[PDB]
């Protein structure tokens, strides 16, 4: 993760702002509609458009990512609680992290076009791959 | 298996696609985001920076060919395996492209369509296109099986 | 897509296979090396340690059905799509297991075969079992294509 | 990478020792025969059974792995120069590292049956993936 990558990611996520929760929930919906295998992780959740649970869960993902854009230099210690929750408890297949990362990128391209340049696209992809490595690093 | 309603929205969005630039934008981004893919395009010249990749005439020219083949697939959804049969033989036996990169170019194309159409590229329109790009990658990987 | 000599060398080694141990060992190894796969085996009990995974009677008994499907697949190598057709409906439509795991258990079964057969499991013997496990993984994934 | 993972990896090299070069070349041949696309990376090379080039390069791959076992705590800087060759010059498809790593596990299983227990197999896979991660890090 280059200095320019950090510069691009902080800028791209800076233009997200209050729309964070809206973006996280859109990316989750994009994931559930495009990749049905991902739905099985949420049987208790109502997964219809504009459901309270997906809207609420979207904010959490977005805020965790905001925490990650802040603690970019020391991400493994920052997301430690999540790393154990996803791997040890929820048992999330690493494949599904790729699926959410792409859907997060699709949400960013659809909402921030002027900001979604090839260079920023790369940095954002590199960063989401870093988050995903950190959240799948605690497998026993 | 595309439902008739998502089969309609796909063609409706594709009709608004600029056949001269979208292909080159997807190929260009592939080489920037996944730099190992440049190993197959060393005869293309300058690919040192995003700007050179995106401004490469050969990348735009080859992108147009790649996009043209995506259009043939959309026109033949019930015969994707057959549509990409010689391209599969080419990519696998002559070009030695690992089939994982077909999945990546598909997702980069979905990212390009999201970038161009914005709010028009809704979650159910993306889901329909994921069926298409998955179908093409699988049709292109067929000579490997 | 196996050569006539590859067909005999594969059937030779599979004849010397412990049809009551190999399958349970392979299913067991997958749950330890790739711990996320345990998620589809809640009703199996304790899987917190390798020895619990290996010493589980339901893992051994289920592993036997898995190796039986692999055996069944080896009898119909020209019709793998039809052999695993009904199992593909189970793993994809009902269980919703990601098809990447089909490749992983296939490569694990290659590790278990190399382990038991030692030098008998030569590089050309591995190449032939690689074609089989890819073919089985592709047949099991068919309902996602 | 658990403390028990490193312990299992250290004990695994122990039984490999002087066989390293032979095991490396064997893993290369398994890769070349099971995945023929990997042969395109070696144009000048003679990749046939018992070749001088396979034997010599197999020793080098095994040499780097031996270095990484001792530098298990600091792998990103131990493979620093190699990281530049694979990502800049060679531009090796990241998939091919998973293929070579799988062949490395196969070679080990066929030579160390008492040592390749489910616990050690799990540990070795994590270590080889960590080496792959470093060798595929300087992508620009
Ligand atoms: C997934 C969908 C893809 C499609 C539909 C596609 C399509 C095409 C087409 C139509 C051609 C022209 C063939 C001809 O004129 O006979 C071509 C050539 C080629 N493709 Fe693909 N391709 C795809 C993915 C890829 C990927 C992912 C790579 C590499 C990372 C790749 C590398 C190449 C190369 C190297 C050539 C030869 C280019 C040259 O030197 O002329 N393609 N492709
Ligand atoms: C365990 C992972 C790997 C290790 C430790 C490794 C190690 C090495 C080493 C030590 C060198 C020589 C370094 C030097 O002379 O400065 C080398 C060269 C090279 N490696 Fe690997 N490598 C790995 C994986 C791969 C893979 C997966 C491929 C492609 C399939 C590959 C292709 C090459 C090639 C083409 C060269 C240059 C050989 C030549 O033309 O002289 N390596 N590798
Ligand atoms: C498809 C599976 C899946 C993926 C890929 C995934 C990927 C991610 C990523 C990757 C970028 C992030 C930042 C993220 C963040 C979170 N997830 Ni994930 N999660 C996933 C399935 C879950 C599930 C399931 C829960 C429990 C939800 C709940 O609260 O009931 C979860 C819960 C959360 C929580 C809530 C923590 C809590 O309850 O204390 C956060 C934050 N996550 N998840
Ligand atoms: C990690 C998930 C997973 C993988 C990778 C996997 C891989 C494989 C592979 C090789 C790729 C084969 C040949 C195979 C064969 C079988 N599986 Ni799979 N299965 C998996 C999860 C299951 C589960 C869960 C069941 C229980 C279904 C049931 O009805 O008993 C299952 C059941 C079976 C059955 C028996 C079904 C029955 O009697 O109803 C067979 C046979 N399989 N499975």
């Amino acid at each position: 993760l280059s200095p320019a990558d950090k510069t691009n990611v902080k800028a791209a996520w800076g233009k997200v702002g209050a729309h964070a929760g809206e973006y996280g929930a859109e990316a989750l919906e994009r994931m559930f509609l495009s990749f049905p295998t991902t739905k099985t992780y949420f049987p208790h959740f109502d997964l219809s458009h504009g459901s309270a649970q997906v809207k609420g869960h979207g904010k959490k993902v977005a805020d965790a990512l905001t925490n990650a854009v802040a603690h970019v230099d020391d991400m493994p210690n920052a997301l430690s609680a999540l790393s154990d929750l996803h791997a040890h408890k929820l048992r999330v297949d690493p494949v599904n992290f790729k699926l959410l990362s792409h859907c997060l990128l699709v949400t960013l391209a659809a909402h921030l076009p002027a900001e979604f340049t090839p260079a920023v696209h790369a940095s954002l992809d590199k960063f989401l791959a870093s988050v995903s490595t950190v959240l799948t690093s605690k497998y026993r | 298996h595309l439902t008739p309603e998502e089969k309609s929205a796909v063609t409706a969005l594709w009709g608004k696609v600029n056949v001269d630039e979208v292909g080159g934008e997807a190929l260009g981004r592939l080489l920037v985001v996944y730099p190992w893919t440049q190993r197959f395009f060393e005869s293309f010249g300058d690919l040192s920076t995003p700007d050179a990749v995106m401004g490469n005439p050969k990348v735009k020219a080859h992108g147009k060919k790649v996009l043209g083949a995506f259009s043939d697939g959309l026109a033949h959804l019930d015969n994707l395996k057959g549509t990409f049969a010689t391209l599969s033989e080419l990519h696998c036996d002559k070009l030695h492209v690992d089939p994982e990169n077909f999945r990546l170019l598909g997702n980069v194309l979905v990212c390009v369509l999201a970038h161009h159409f914005g709010k028009e590229f809704t979650p159910p329109v993306q889901a329909a296109y994921q069926k298409v790009v998955a179908g093409v990658a699988n049709a292109l990987a067929h000579k490997y099986h």
